[PDB]
């Protein structure tokens, strides 16, 4: 319990863990979805509209 | 990620023994190797094993 309990918001609070050190705290991630988290500090519009963009792109050749 | 760090994410069981795909920090490298040393053991030779292992699981606990 001591070890395992609130153990999620370190990652986001660095100032609060010892060294501020990133490599004390658990990061919750996908293996597969992890090929694709490449660039940082991308805004989440451009994420977001990036897939809808596609798939519109995509969709458009296909059946348009 | 069930067996060891697989793009740099792992397996590591919470509290309630549900699995959590993490990055493989330092932090979480000591978390999914307590699991399969220290809280998968019956609960008649958890506190024996503590006492025993105490000066390591301290230095872990301190550096990672």
């Amino acid at each position: 319990i001591f070890f395992k309990k609130d153990s999620l918001w370190q990652s986001e609070h660095l100032e609060a863990v010892v060294d501020q050190d990133v490599q004390r705290t658990c990061i919750l991630h996908g293996p597969v979805a992890a090929q694709f988290t490449k660039v940082i500090d991308e805004p989440i519009k451009s994420i977001m509209d990036g897939i809808h963009d596609g798939h519109i792109k995509k969709l458009l050749h296909q059946y348009y | 990620t069930y067996k060891k760090p697989t793009g740099g994410i792992v397996t590591v069981r919470s509290e309630m023994g549900e699995p959590i795909h993490k990055i493989a920090t330092r932090g979480v490298m000591l978390w999914k190797e307590f699991d399969e040393t220290i809280f998968n053991l019956p609960k008649n030779k958890l506190v024996p094993t503590l006492e025993a292992k105490r000066d390591y699981i301290i230095s872990r606990l301190n550096a990672d």
